[PDB]
């Protein structure tokens, strides 16, 4: 039996991943096979040849017919070893040829020799032989065939490649196996049809299975996960969480009847989180007393990355008031389709540096510094409010400040006076806004924007890069772009309609509907690029902290912790300031003491008075002068904070060349 | 209106617009032209076969006090059939018992009836649409045709055997026993099969089992065929549903039709190869298994003209086509460059240090090799394959740059090069650009007459496009005088004489594959030039053949033009004689093209066009008649304002298809010079090593899968569109009764659009069916395609459009849910507000027939357009006026209909509401179709419906109406006593058909309705005589009979063909 | 399947390389052949679930308790 | 509202936008369409031939092909404006009596193109013009691949990536944030950082091509619809109906 399942699966690793069960299934006779070299060999494979005939050929193969090739060099160097020590010479050669090779002291001038090498080819004693002009397909169709095929080039596709000659020259199964292609070959041969062809994360393995799932569809023997668990019985790493979608629905139960509205789904919400949610397949009332959504709820439509609906399939926003067209107020779960892995950790996050994202103007902002500020997994802190920087902040150092400033652009439209008239100019009775109005609206809008706003938004923002590493919210992209920020760019967006906060909140400090247009204009003054879906950092945030703690948790605080920081020498007249802190198992806290924090230089200004009750400190200000740090230098293992001030253990202080100094137990 | 522009807001946000095709889609077309997928076929269905089950309402009363809990089944833990409830309805819900191998996301689940059943009716088309309940009864129609497709669609599977086991018990007679799979299956066993259970009561479940025939449960037919090994087929007794049965039987009878057996896959292997690789298929008794391939030639040649029409006067899509078949014809052609030929050839050309010309070096700048003129070569041999929508041009740049003296050595070069590049070109005009190549370089030299002042003799040569854009003096030769243009003389002639001649060359499979060439017949390819089967397999030079002789001839044309006399005293006797020893030699060139072009390229493309991504589209090929000159290739759509008829349709209303595209003339004719075989070449060695890994592949059996839907999808569209518009195809309507608005073409496209959505959500499709014929008015669509030559004579093809099974089905569901439309959740007639104040227990679902009154009712008026409502003076009543031009009360017996409500929901409400609850008018209004709830209620307690009927009274709209609210007793099974009950919308129709039964767990039914277990549904058990097979299906769907269950495997090709490298 | 194991015992018995005598790839397409499989029952059913349990589902669908 | 949802990293504009920005998005997409349909381009030697992070002050040139490849194009052979010995004569026309001469200077060409207007809309033009011809085709060394899409609202699928708007797709990701520069002048001692713009380098060679481009694009779609559409005066409508760039525009670069 040969199953196939859509991730690279090695034989010593997967398993011990376990790797079946985190599709679902519940789980010896399953051996695992190493098609790890395979998806490097196909990568080596596609950038010659076109991509039809490469992965048709490689559909074609089964995996238990046990292969292997054979390489050899091209023609004047595989004379030559035969001509050397071993005189391994095979019996398909030429009888004159083995002749002429058995003697001493051959060159240029032996004319017997040359004349019957010349007309030599490999061709006539290996056989079949994998020439650079063969197609794919005859590659593995012949080598379905006779346990070891010869070739002559390295680009072939299938199993392990072996050599023939020295370099010098160049120039086991059981009952159930698993793999990662879906052969044809045999007729019972089967796929798994867990996740589909959208959240494969190789992106050959995709590439692959859509070409698969796109000519062979009928012939395939299809099963899901509980077949596959029917049929078996009758270090660890962080940054790969399984992810679930709930299929639920909204339901409108007035007095006695209830109905049925939507039929609604959220793509990728972790497990871990629904594990410790502690929900099921139930009735759920997802608003409070007020109104606002009961801490959970929200919090689980903050980590995903999408929420559509069934029937049709286009992006469902929710109504966050309570104004009914549609209010969504009761939810009911009924089930779990897909299961699949991710890596957490994303492609940007490359240097630890500064993390600027981008909400839009009404987004939630001041439920999650509230709900982000009161999470604590270990003896740490996450995400602390004095880490975070609000979009608000940074215009507000100024001489009338910057939505006052632009609350005043009323004089200089013709017709225009008493800034409710505006309001009521640009907003028709729909509130959407007019084509020409609006930027009219903005062409005075944006000199103030840009020849007013960014100076003082990249001072600040170098103020802030001074003063410690910290989270910034803004605005609009090229607030962040215009003022060269230095740091991560995110560019995020909530599930939910943005616009309508924007009319539930009072105590706003102007034209309730004047806030609306400021929306507007930030929304017009950012670039096109897509934003990427707020749980793409919520889940990075929260969910390796809370892997963490299953395999961390009470081995001992004093030797699971560590932290990086800055170290000043001792010789001063009147010191270790914090980067990171790090907490880990005993062996990679082991394996954090060497790799050392050298070739790192920063120039540490540290005068400051006691501030509050916790014991002496500074607040001193690091300026990085080298490069940054990466992340692998850290680890993959091991959980690590990512915004910190600065603070050491009164005087003075100046410029110090200070180094960093792994600290531990 | 602070918080309400909120609301207007977020109804402003929610109608945005579901299709977003305004970006371009030629790109895309492209890809699915050269690849396009296979929808999902044969899918297995392990569970059992229905879509209704019955669901309790209301719980029984299990402890009571006329009878002892030790009566009841349900006491002691007995698994029933049917639920032990006081009221057992029907409800629908398609694949519950289906452990199918994936869902078609397509899914009629339905609420029971006392809770709202109403959005499943606003699905489509309410955009307009304000409330969480309530749609517009305009779109009834239009929203049951969806559900309907829905349901069709959601029941397209093939039966699994699963496998048995004989019972233990005695509670049968050794009966054989389905088991079926899944997480939790010990319970299904009392659901699949009734008659199992034992007898203990008079309650009426045991009344019904006990009174039917024991010998009909589990197995009683298998078909056997092997020792050891599945049984193909068997037929089983279990709880089914005779619609769903039907359905399943007409979807395996289609792929029946398309099954074939590897015998004739290796006849048709064969023939495509023309025997150059062979294949087998074994001698022994078969497994029985499904190869879906085989397909008609209507359904081909449907979706060859859906690709012609994709195809439209783009030349970004067809040109990766034919780059496709240059590197495919690449592959496995034996000639290959020799770049070096013309190089060793021109040294030994006799000339004088002396001179300033130099005609042995010239040719050689003029026509550089570069190894890269194979890729100009055979896009040019790949494009014979498409005169109608390519036609293969010389590019610009390849002419001598106005004009070019013929004293010049270099225009001499250039008229050389297009001289033999020029025949294998597919244009049409190519002997005229080849006759005025010569003539624009003789002017002044030797001068012939023209046609106009525009197209004269200086007018450039690849102006002339068009088919009568040519000279006259060049159709009649005498017109040229032979004494004052004697070369030009020469030159016509030889055009006339020496120019190629088509052939045919017969590729192609025609049982298997459905041939599909129009305006040529099947089998038969055309090409431009002539070939010859070769009798040798060790292949050598020859010089016999009409592209040689086109050379020579062109060699000494040139020959007799430096032998001139007013031409050679211009030149010196060395420089004269050099250019004769150039021609001399380049006439005696030795190349091997020519004769491959005789004798290889016509057997190769034979072998590769059948397997090919996109097939073959020719118009016939002709050489230098005007006459017979194809022009204006056209596709239709759709029809015209009242034209019916295609044939007559057709040639005001079509869309002219096709390209030209430029190559350059140099790299044909290096091609056509320079070109050699391998050493030791054997050609049936050769092409049996070349084309043995092409024939293992099954695109082309993905392909003519891909045909049957793309075919069957737009009978389903023109069958679904003309239940609710005025088409031409003879239909068969049955929705009338259920209202509906007057589509337009706007509502006619965006329905179809959720027809084709619905249709490739299903059978797992990503791209791009059904829009080219989409994007224009899809009430009214043809399918046909016709030419014309020059003289203005039409051939056309008109398909028949096949047998389709998806607008069969759809129809059979129609016809049955004309007479079970209750079971779907909608009322059929319309509904009678008034007070009735008693304290009977009949069912407003029922009524009796003193409460109604019609048109026929003597004493009843009637209200249509008028409706003036003079108010009452000085204590007068208030009065309406009549539809007669009367003047009445309000009181009596009334008549409306709903839109008059509707346009007047709230001036009718406060003068109306305040006499319908206490006074003595009682109003009919005419819907003819509703869906509604059902309110139950205590018979021993008071009950008054004015909270609902007032509540469904204020929500009628213009736009929208809620679901009808009802309020039906709870019927027991001792004597209770009465209390008055008030209840104000009853039914007209008979509407009791969802009810299966009260009290089933009791002796009888005492008070309120009762309904025993419908015996017209259970034929095969209650009837003795009646036959196993034997369905009433369009009345009723009896929930039980005979199901076939089949266990065919579905092999790859590859695993039962080999090949035999 | 089948063919593999034994033309694997047939290249240990003679402890050589590639075996000589081959029983699978052949010249004769023999792709109709079945083998004792133990997938069928003897019925003619399927073994997706073992014949005891669904004996034991088929009989334990209707018991009785006793009454409360 | 004149965007579509992204084809991986590449939102597509849609060609019913109101704003000018489709006619600069129909000239590359054309000129990759026909650059692609070349037969020079796809033997090994070519792209061999063609074959042979942070910039400072006192490795992009392997994944920024094509967008060089079809700026050529634009400039010899759709309009043949820039003429890069007979800048001279142009002179000496241009300044003669009877004619007028408009020296047109852009400042600060290397702050000038940024993803907001331009690079988007030429990456969204180039990763659709090369892949009708170019499918599945690998380019020198990137490898054929895939990506989602959201083109049309109605569903999402796979979508297999050509190979050569592969490195489309790993570029517009380069340039959606900016460029990273590092210093360290010698006339400052303790004076050594990094800084984020969005400004190109100085003096780069494929740096001036596709700037020439875009100049004589927005100048042909300046005299053809903008000037029309935003005056009155008919002596300034004929005067701009009578020029085009092919005749009188000369650009070589800012």
């Amino acid at each position: 039996a040969y199953i196939a399942v859509p991730a690279v699966v090695d034989s010593r690793s997967s398993e011990a991943i376990g790797l079946l069960e985190s599709f679902g299934v519940d789980a010896n006779d399953v051996s695992y096979q190493d098609h790890d070299y395979v998806v490097d060999q196909l990568q080596y494979m596609l950038d010659g040849y076109e991509a039809g005939d490469v992965i048709d050929a490689l559909v074609y193969r089964n995996w238990l017919h046990h292969s292997v090739y054979c390489l050899l060099p091209p023609k004047s160097q595989l004379l030559e070893y035969w001509k050397s020590n071993p005189s391994v010479i095979p019996d398909n050669v030429d009888r004159r040829l083995r002749k002429r090779l058995m003697l001493k002291k051959d060159l240029r001038k032996d004319d017997e020799y040359n004349q019957l090498a010349r007309a030599f080819k490999i061709s006539d004693v290996y056989a079949p032989l994998i020439s650079s002009t063969t197609s794919p397909m005859t590659m593995i169709q012949n080598l379905n065939q006779g346990e070891i095929v010869y070739t002559t080039t390295d680009r072939v596709i299938g199993a392990r490649v072996l050599l023939y000659a020295p370099r010098k020259y160049y120039a086991p199964h059981s009952r159930f196996n698993v793999g990662t292609f879906p052969s044809i070959a045999t007729p019972k041969c089967s796929v798994m049809s867990g996740v589909d062809i959208e959240s494969i994360p190789n992106e050959f393995i995709k590439l692959f299975y859509q070409r698969v799932k796109s000519i062979h569809a009928n012939i395939l023997n299809d099963i899901s996960p509980q077949i596959v668990s029917d049929m078996i019985n009758r270090h660890v790493d962080v940054y790969r969480v399984d992810v679930v979608n709930v299929l639920f629905e909204v339901v409108d139960v007035a007095d006695g009847l209830r109905s049925v509205s939507r039929k609604l789904i959220m793509h990728t919400v972790p497990v871990c989180i629904l594990e410790l949610l502690g929900i099921e397949i139930a009735d759920y009332c997802i608003r409070q007393e007020d109104g606002m959504f009961t801490d959970w709820f929200l919090l689980l439509t903050m980590l995903s990355d999408g929420l559509t609906d069934r029937r049709t399939h286009c992006q469902y926003l929710i109504n966050p008031s309570s104004m009914p067209p549609d209010v969504i107020l009761n939810i009911s779960i009924t089930g779990f389709i897909n299961r699949h892995t991710i890596d957490v950790m994303p492609d940007v996050y490359d240097f630890i540096k500064p993390i600027g994202a981008v909400l839009p103007k009404g987004s939630f902002k001041s439920t999650i510094m509230r709900v982000l500020d009161s999470i604590s997994v270990l003896g740490v802190k996450i995400m602390p409010r004095a880490h975070v920087v609000d979009s608000d902040e940074v215009g507000e150092q100024m001489e009338p400040t910057f939505e006052h400033a632009v609350m005043e652009i009323y004089k200089g439209i013709a017709g225009v006076d008493s800034l409710d008239d505006l309001t009521k100019w640009v907003l028709n009775s729909d509130l959407v806004p007019h084509d020409d109005r609006l930027g009219q609206l903005f062409q005075a809008f944006l000199p103030l924007a840009k020849d007013l706003l960014a100076p003082m938004a990249r001072q600040f923002y170098d103020n802030s890069m001074s003063e410690g590493r910290l989270l910034t919210f803004a605005h609009a992209d090229s607030e962040l772009l215009n003022a060269n920020y230095f740091g991560h760019l995110l560019r995020l967006k909530i599930p939910y309609i943005t616009e309508v906060n924007l009319m539930i909140r009072k105590n706003r400090e102007g034209g309730e509907l004047f806030q609306l247009v400021l929306s507007y204009l930030y929304k017009m003054y950012a670039t096109s690029a897509q934003p990427k879906w707020f749980g793409s950092l919520l889940r990075l945030l929260i969910c390796p902290w809370l892997h963490m703690e299953k395999l961390i948790g009470e081995a001992d605080p004093a030797s699971t912790s560590a932290e990086i920081g800055w170290h000043v020498p001792r010789e001063q007249l009147m010191g270790f300031i914090p980067y990171v802190s790090i907490r880990a198992p005993r062996l990679v806290i082991e394996e954090l003491m060497e790799k050392n924090w050298g070739q790192y230089h920063a120039q540490v200004i540290v005068t400051d008075q006691l501030v509050v009750g916790e014991p002496r400190r500074v607040s001193a200000k690091a300026v990085i002068k080298g490069n940054h740090l990466p992340v692998k230098l850290i680890s993959r293992f091991a959980c690590f904070t990512l915004t910190s001030k600065y603070e050491m253990r009164t005087g003075r202080g100046a410029a110090y060349n200070a180094r960093l100094a792994f600290r531990s137990d | 209106e602070i918080q309400r522009h909120i609301t207007e807001f977020i109804s402003s946000w929610q109608n945005h617009p579901i299709v977003q095709v305004s970006a371009d889609v030629e790109n895309r077309k492209t890809a699915q032209l050269l690849h396009a997928d296979t929808p999902r076929l044969v899918t297995w269905d392990a569970g059992l076969c229905t879509s209704f089950k019955i669901v309790p309402i209301v719980p029984a009363q299990v402890p009571q006090d006329v009878l002892a809990y030790t009566f009841f089944t349900s006491s002691y833990a007995i698994q029933s059939p049917f639920p032990e409830a006081a009221v057992s309805r029907i409800v629908v819900h398609t694949r519950w018992a289906s452990n199918v191998d994936f869902d078609r996301d397509s899914s009629v689940i339905m609420a029971p009836p006392t809770e709202n059943n109403i959005h499943l009716f606003k699905q489509l088309l309410n955009t307009e649409t304000l409330s969480v309940r309530g749609a517009n009864p305009l779109m009834f129609r239009a929203n049951v045709l969806h559900m309907l497709l829905e349901f069709v669609l959601d029941n397209l599977y093939l039966n699994r055997h699963t496998g048995f086991s004989q019972d233990h018990t005695p509670f049968t007679e050794g009966a054989n026993l389905r088991s079926l799979p899944g997480p939790d299956a010990e319970k299904w066993y009392s659901i699949m099969y009734p008659t199992r259970m034992g007898t203990p009561n008079v309650s009426k479940i045991c009344n019904f089992v006990a009174s039917c025939v024991r010998n009909r449960v589990g197995r009683f037919d298998r078909a056997q065929m092997m020792n050891g090994a599945m049984s193909e087929w068997v037929d089983v007794f279990e709880t089914s549903d005779a619609l769903t049965v039907s359905i399943r039987g007409r979807w395996m009878a289609r792929l029946a039709r398309m099954n074939i057996n590897p015998t004739e896959i290796e006849w048709a292997l064969t023939e495509c190869a023309q025997g150059y690789v062979t294949v087998t298929s074994p001698y022994a008794p078969s497994v029985n298994r499904l190869m879906p391939y085989r397909i008609s030639n209507a359904e081909r040649q449907i979706s060859q003209i859906i690709r012609v029409m994709n195809i439209g006067n783009n030349a970004t899509v067809i040109q990766p086509v034919l780059q496709d078949i240059s590197v495919l014809l690449q592959r496995i052609s034996p000639l290959q460059i020799d770049p070096t030929i013309i190089s060793n050839t021109m040294s030994t050309v006799s000339e004088s240090t002396t001179q300033t010309l130099s005609p042995a070096s010239s040719i050689l700048g003029k026509l550089r090799p570069s190894n890269s003129d194979f890729s100009s070569f055979r896009v040019a041999l790949a494009g014979w394959l498409y005169n109608g929508v390519v036609t293969t041009v010389i590019d610009d740049s390849s002419y001598p740059k106005d004009g070019g003296s013929v004293t010049s050595l270099e225009n001499l070069w250039d008229f050389f090069i297009l001289a033999l590049a020029l025949p294998l070109t597919t244009d049409p005009c190519a002997p005229v650009k080849a006759f005025m190549t010569l003539a624009n370089m003789m002017v002044g030299f030797e001068t012939i007459p023209m046609d106009n002042q525009i197209y004269t003799q200086s007018r450039r040569a690849s102006a002339f496009s068009t088919p009568h854009t040519w000279p006259r003096c060049f159709m009649n030769i005498q017109l040229i005088s032979p004494i004052d243009a004697p070369i030009l003389r020469q030159w016509a002639e030889i055009i006339h004489r020496y120019w190629p001649n088509p052939s045919q060359i017969r590729y192609g499979t025609p049982n298997v594959f459905g041939s599909a060439n129009l305006f040529t017949p099947p089998e038969v390819l055309l090409l431009p030039i002539d070939h010859q089967p070769a009798n040798v397999t060790t292949p050598t030079l020859d010089f016999t053949n009409e592209l040689t002789n086109w050379r020579a001839r062109v060699c000494e044309l040139m020959k007799n033009l430096v032998d001139n006399q007013r031409y050679q005293p211009g030149w010196t006797q060395s420089l004269v004689s050099s250019m004769r020893g150039t021609l001399g030699k380049l006439k005696l060139i030795k190349s091997m093209t020519p004769m491959y072009l005789q004798q290889l390229a016509p057997v190769e493309l034979a072998v590769i066009a059948p397997m090919l991504p996109f097939p073959p589209f020719q118009v016939p090929y002709v050489r230098l008649d005007r006459d017979r000159v194809p022009t204006m290739v056209g596709v239709t759509r759709q029809s015209r304002d009242t034209i019916t008829q295609p044939a007559l349709s057709l040639s005001t209303t079509n869309t002219t298809v096709g390209v030209p595209l430029a190559l350059d003339a140099r790299a044909i004719t290096v091609a056509l010079l320079s070109g050699k075989y391998p050493p030791d070449l054997v050609t049936n060695v050769w092409y049996a090593d070349a084309i043995y890994p092409m024939y293992a592949d099954t695109e082309v059996f993905s392909n003519l899968q891909r045909d049957v839907i793309t075919c069957e999808a737009v009978q389903t569209l023109v069958t679904l569109v003309a239940q609710i518009s005025e088409t031409q195809y003879p239909v068969d309507r049955y929705l009338d009764w259920i209202p509906s608005l007057r589509a337009s073409a706007a509502t006619a496209a965006t329905f179809a659009e959720w027809v084709n959505t619905s249709m490739k959500t299903a059978f797992d499709l990503s791209d791009m069916l059904l829009e080219p014929l989409l994007s224009g008015d899809p009430r009214m669509t043809q399918l046909a395609i016709q030419y014309q030559q020059y003289n203005g004579r039409t051939f056309n093809v008109i398909p028949e459009m096949p047998g389709s099974v998806i607008a069969d089905c759809v129809q059979l569901t129609a016809e049955v849910f004309n007479h079970e439309y209750n079971l779907f959740g909608i009322a059929r007639g319309d509904i009678i507000i008034g007070r009735v104040q008693s304290t009977h227990l009949w069912s407003p679902l029922a009524p009796p027939p003193d409460l109604v009154f019609d048109r026929d009712t003597p004493g009843v008026h009637i209200f249509g357009r008028d409706c003036r409502i003079s108010f009452g003076m000085n204590g007068a009543a208030p009065m309406i006026r009549d539809e007669t031009g009367m003047m009445v009360p309000f009181e009596g017996n009334w008549i409306f209909p709903l839109a008059l409500w509707q346009m007047n929901t709230r001036y009718f409400n406060q003068q109306f509401d305040a006499w319908i609850k206490t006074g003595e008018l009682r109003i009919r209004i005419e819907m003819g179709a509703y869906p509604y709830m059902l309110h139950y209620y205590d018979p021993r307690q008071y009950a008054n419906a004015w909270n609902l009927t007032s509540a469904w009274l204020e929500e009628i709209t213009p736009t929208s109406i809620p679901s009808v609210p009802f309020m039906v007793p709870i019927s027991s099974d001792h004597d209770i006593s009465s209390a008055p009950a008030v209840q104000y919308i009853i039914s007209t129709e008979y509407n009791d058909r969802s009810l299966f039964c009260t009290n089933s767990s009791s002796p009888q039914t005492i008070a309120g309705p009762d309904k025993h277990i419908p015996v017209e549904r259970y034929n095969i058990l209650t009837n003795p005589d009646a036959p196993p097979t034997q369905i009433q299906l369009p009345e009723v769907v009896d929930l039980y009979n005979v199901v076939t269950r089949y266990a065919y495997e579905t092999p790859p090709i590859t695993a039962v063909v080999m090949g035999v490298p | 399947d089948e063919a593999d194991d034994a033309t694997k015992k047939q290249a240990k018995d003679t402890e050589k390389a590639k075996a000589q005598v081959t029983y699978s790839d052949t010249g004769i397409n023999n792709a109709n052949e079945l083998s004792r499989s133990g997938n069928v029952d003897n019925e003619g059913g399927s073994n997706q679930k073992p014949m005891s349990t669904r004996i034991a589902e088929a009989t334990s669908a209707i018991v009785s308790k006793h009454p409360a | 509202k004149d965007w579509t949802g992204p084809i991986g990293e590449i939102r597509i504009l849609k060609d019913t936008t109101s704003s000018i920005a489709r006619y600069l998005y129909r000239t590359w997409y054309l000129a990759a369409a026909r650059m692609a349909a070349q037969p020079r381009t796809w033997d090994p030697l070519f792209q061999a031939i063609m074959r042979s992070a942070d910039t400072s002050m006192g490795p992009q040139q392997q994944v920024s092909a094509p967008h060089t490849l079809t700026a050529d194009y634009i400039n010899y052979h759709m309009n043949l404006s820039t003429t890069s010995e007979k800048v001279i004569p142009l002179g000496v026309y241009a300044s003669s009596p009877p004619n007028q001469s408009i020296n047109i200077d852009i400042s600060a060409c290397d702050a000038s193109i940024t993803w907001d207007f331009f690079l988007s809309v030429i990456m969204a033009a180039i990763h659709e013009g090369v892949a009708s011809s170019s499918i599945g085709k690998p380019f020198m060394g990137v490898p054929a691949s895939i990506v989602n899409d959201e083109s049309v609202v109605g569903v999402r699928a796979a979508r297999p990536i050509s190979g050569m708007q592969n490195m489309i797709q790993h570029l517009s990701k380069l340039y959606k944030r900016g460029f990273s520069y590092r210093v360290n002048d010698s006339f400052s001692p303790g004076n050594d950082f990094t800084h984020m713009t969005t400004t190109f380098p100085s003096g780069s060679t494929a740096t001036s091509t596709e700037h020439t481009a875009n100049n004589s694009t927005m100048m042909e779609t300046f005299l053809t619809v903008w000037g029309p559409e935003h005056t009155d005066d008919p002596d300034v409508l004929r005067l701009m109906k009578s020029l085009t760039i092919q005749r009188n525009y000369v650009c070589q670069g800012d």
